[PDB]
DNA sequence: CCCTGGAGAATCCCGGTGCCGAGGCCGCTCAATTGGTCGTAGACAGCTCTAGCACCGCTTAAACGCACGTACGCGCTGTCCCCCGCGTTTTAACCGCCAAGGGGATTACTCCCTAGTCTCCAGGCACGTGTCAGATATATACATCCTGTTCTAGAGCGGCCGCC
DNA sequence: GGCGGCCGCTCTAGAACAGGATGTATATATCTGACACGTGCCTGGAGACTAGGGAGTAATCCCCTTGGCGGTTAAAACGCGGGGGACAGCGCGTACGTGCGTTTAAGCGGTGCTAGAGCTGTCTACGACCAATTGAGCGGCCTCGGCACCGGGATTCTCCAGGG
């Protein structure tokens, strides 16, 4: 007997392929919705958000983070690496102007 | 005129030491010789030593 | 988008097809560079050094 | 509502990076990505708050979210 | 013996000098004739005002200076102090240009 | 007018990077910097060409370059 | 700009002072982030690892 | 240590259900369509005159090129600890169902203030000019950086002493 | 009498410190050239007025998001095994920093010409607005079929073990 024991990286590449061609929202609805309410409650209390309003916020935030992750990933190969770093994000936001 | 004229051991003196800053020049009149530029600046300073 | 729908043998145009059509065309990519498309994802590409 | 910044779970951030073609994800990425998402959400929602307050409305609509994203060069199609 | 400044000392001195002085780094006519040959592909009978070339030159340099700042930060991000063409290509890709 | 891309000389590109805080400059940077300068100029000047053509003028003014840079989010002060 | 002019021992506002005033202040820097200023240069800052 | 055969598991092609969102149809009604009518922005023609284009001296700081070496990009190694793949057990995510009650959307009355003029006048703009801060200039003076010489600590060697 | 151990001596090298070098920080001298003050208008905002129309407010309504329940099974989280990569470190070398010789064109100043942008009339079709109208877009309803779902099967690519 012997376990399959996939090496690190190969299943991650498979998850890349299975999710780049996918369409469904990766972030769960209620955890993202609850995060919106607590952020808005610091600006204005007793505030409501429509279901399509949270849906519009969710896709825009995912695409912005995905595009940030592509810049984060492309900086890794630029830095002769395959693992992203917290400093990799900070460089990406600075170059983007954020 | 020329490319090597100095009273001491020359360092390719113009008439100015080339390869050096402008605040190193002296235009005094003394006995100047060439001697094939002190036999190739003292045979490359005894071969760098 | 119809060509992309024919690539994955689909009759109905879905928002993934619209996103694939926009990003594949270099004229549409620059025109809609600052444009977010909902339910579209991104281009399924892998870096050369990231391949096994 | 407290500690809702942890709602964006570690596999959720992992799945988002998989869509971006990221090979490996460090353990400190998730905390940084949550902070980046918090900063980005704190700008879009605040802009949508002023859009909603300008309309004498108490609920933020999806159309105001589109205007909040459009004014920063991040326009969203399909609402 | 010559003073023989180490590599980096004079480069740092140019960094201090050009970051407080607002003199125009690229020369006027070599940049001016580049505008004429670029605009010749769009309009053969075209003229440019003196302030028109002036407006183009400061905008181009500030874009290049900002690009060089992003290029330099990518070098330290990649454990380097020398800017590279691949660092420039990463800067345009992150900024969304190329 | 040919070979005017070499008008942006090597010390001129060197002075640009020194203003940007660059310590060391590669030898292949100047050719790449000339390319991104040509691409940037081929967009702004062409935009100013359409501005000048629409204005019924045969000379490009600095005012037309102002809107050409502004429409790409690169607005210039002092004209 | 006047504070930056006093730091440079100048009693006349010059475009370098205006650029220094805009970029130093954080809300002005983000507001005019996509804004080019002529005859202003940039902030005289050097990275830590670039120092001798 | 590298090449090749067989089998475990996630993925791809395929048959059957169906269902719920998409395709097609009916009014019909409100926004698109037709004709006329003017104030008026705009195309066209002539003047001009102020700024750009082309060439010329010159001189001088900017730029190409070659010699040299040392900070640094890059190739290679280990490791270990940092991150992935998988088994297990919670967990809250998504879905099915229910009211609620603030709240978005619509309609109407009405009331303020903004559209549109008349007249004018006092702040704003073009012109002219004395002037006061910035730049050029240069000996003087910082000012830090590079390098040479000397100080002191560390490791290696050799001589001397005690023990078997 | 031989040898291990201990202490002193000289060699060597890292590092703090002082001196020389060259590019800038300032102290006047003087030019100088736009800066701001004064003036003369003069052209657009303001007081006043007329009229009307779009939103503030009130009411309704129905509708849609929040709270609030569980079921369930997908998935987050914890932990174990382990495995491949980030990084500290080292070595090579080359290629880019530094420096001046030499060249070459940047730029200042000058002169001449005309390409053409404002400027002023002129006259002319053109679009907002007003009656008058009318026909397919859209809300809604009927129908229907493309792919989500559920499995079934399979090529098919991939990893582990055996052989040279």
């Amino acid at each position: 007997k012997k376990p399959h024991r996939y090496r690190p990286g190969t299943v991650a590449l498979r998850e890349i392929r299975r999710y780049q061609k996918s369409t469904e929202l990766l972030i769960r609805k209620l955890p993202f919705q609850r995060l919106v309410r607590e952020i808005a409650q610091d600006f204005k209390t007793d505030l409501r958000f429509q279901s399509s309003a949270v849906m519009a916020l969710q896709e825009a935030s995912e695409a912005y983070l995905v595009a940030l992750f592509e810049d984060t990933n492309l900086a890794a190969i630029h830095a002769k690496r395959v693992t992203i770093m917290p400093k990799d994000i900070q460089l990406a936001r600075r170059i983007r102007g954020e | 005129g020329g490319r090597c004229l100095a009273f001491h051991g020359p360092l390719m003196y113009e008439a100015h030491y080339q390869g050096w800053k402008s605040s190193w020049d002296e235009w005094v009149g003394y006995d100047r010789i060439r001697a094939y530029n002190e036999e190739n600046i003292a045979m490359k300073k005894r071969l760098a030593n | 988008a119809g060509n992309a729908a024919r690539d994955n043998k689909k009759t109905r145009i879905i928002p993934r097809h619209l996103q694939l059509a926009v990003r594949n065309d270099e004229e549409l990519n620059k025109l809609l560079g600052r444009v977010t498309i909902a339910q579209g994802g991104v281009l399924p590409n892998i870096q050369s050094v990231l391949l096994p | 509502l407290r500690d809702n910044i942890q709602g964006i779970t570690k596999p959720a951030i992992r799945r988002l990076a998989r869509r971006g073609g990221v090979k490996r994800i460090s353990g400190l990425i998730y905390e940084e990505t949550r902070g980046v998402l918090k900063v980005f959400l704190e700008n879009v929602i605040r802009d949508a708050v002023t859009y909603t307050e300008h309309a004498k409305r108490k609920t933020v609509t999806a159309m105001d979210v589109v205007y909040a994203l459009k004014r920063q060069g991040r326009t969203l199609y399909g609402f």
